[PDB]
């Protein structure tokens, strides 16, 4: 709904060929992708906020972010 | 380049950030990347297992039992 | 029984992540506007970021002698 | 190794009877349980520091704790 | 009960690289630990109620442990 | 014909330490 649906679609074909010469997309697949991402990001933004606020701030920053991830346990 | 910069503020917003700094904008896409390149490298195989040509939707769903927390 | 049609993809997703129409229909644009704040109101709330974190240690250091003796 | 091993062989048997009342617990079974516990908490006491430090403090507090979990997705 | 104690705890924290502590920590720690266990054991219970074991084994623990 | 180089005993807590990863 909420992420731009054209430049979301450009970056996709970009990396699929970045490692796998042939392949393509059944597209019903990719529908989810804007959908999962949008949520994933929001799913991150409550968390990244939490920091921002635990850092006793209110304008959020890079620091908070990188942080929440290394905690979720990805980087 | 390559996602929609005002679209993301909307995201932050939907996520409840109340103010942001400009630095945010890059880290973001960048993070988005790492989220992605994972799930697909997981999703690909879910179609190599079924030896499919083009990637179906159901196999992303499988690829998805990842960060779900 | 029930209904309806799909979008049962796109609606099983949003489930894994807890997303919501929690104000999906009230999206006027503040975000578009003052969402961001300058490097100033950044370094500045980076300052109060400090002198605070300091004395939290201390009303736990000064409340760390009534409660070990 | 790091906490004297009498409880929670006491505190364990407490909740162990709290679930499936007469489940008993085998020798060396519970052995394992403490080993995970320590690594987990050490695993968390490193993290909870990180909270403190992002907050630029040092004596860690409940603040940092509860926080670390809601982020791990452990709430609560 | 949660009759386990603070020096065990400081030893723990520093190994975690904790440099300093608050007193509040100590109870909080017990309380959360609780949650850890009674989680995992109710989970480890099953692998042995599933395998119909009388007294609970160690191997089923790691399983309860493969999980977060 | 050596070696599948390996020794330890209750290194079923070697495995424990490593799903939490430490040291």
């Amino acid at each position: 709904l909420l992420i731009r649906k054209l430049p979301f679609q450009r970056l996709v074909r970009e990396i699929a060929q970045d490692f796998k010469t042939d392949l393509r997309f059944q597209s019903s697949a990719v529908m989810a992708l804007q959908e999962a991402s949008e949520a994933y990001l929001v799913g991150l933004f409550e968390d990244t906020n939490l920091c921002a606020i635990h850092a006793k701030r209110v304008t959020i920053m890079p620091k908070d972010i990188q942080l929440a991830r290394r905690i979720r346990g990805e980087r | 380049q390559g996602i929609t910069k005002p679209a993301i503020r909307r995201l932050a917003r939907r996520g409840g950030v109340k103010r942001i700094s400009g630095l945010i904008y890059e880290e973001t896409r960048g993070v988005l990347k790492v989220f992605l390149e994972n799930v697909i490298r997981d999703a690909v195989t879910y179609t190599e297992h079924a030896k499919r040509k083009t990637v179906t939707a159901m196999d992303v769903v499988y690829a998805l039992k990842r960060q779900g927390r | 029984d029930e209904g309806e049609p799909q979008e049962e993809m796109s609606k099983h997703i949003r489930e894994i992540f807890g997303y919501d129409r929690k104000k999906y229909k009230d999206e006027s644009d503040y975000a578009l506007r003052y969402m961001e704040s300058s490097w100033k109101e950044q370094q500045k709330e980076e300052a109060k970021s400090l002198r605070l974190g300091m004395q939290e240690d201390l009303e736990e250091m000064r409340r760390e002698e009534e409660e070990m003796q």
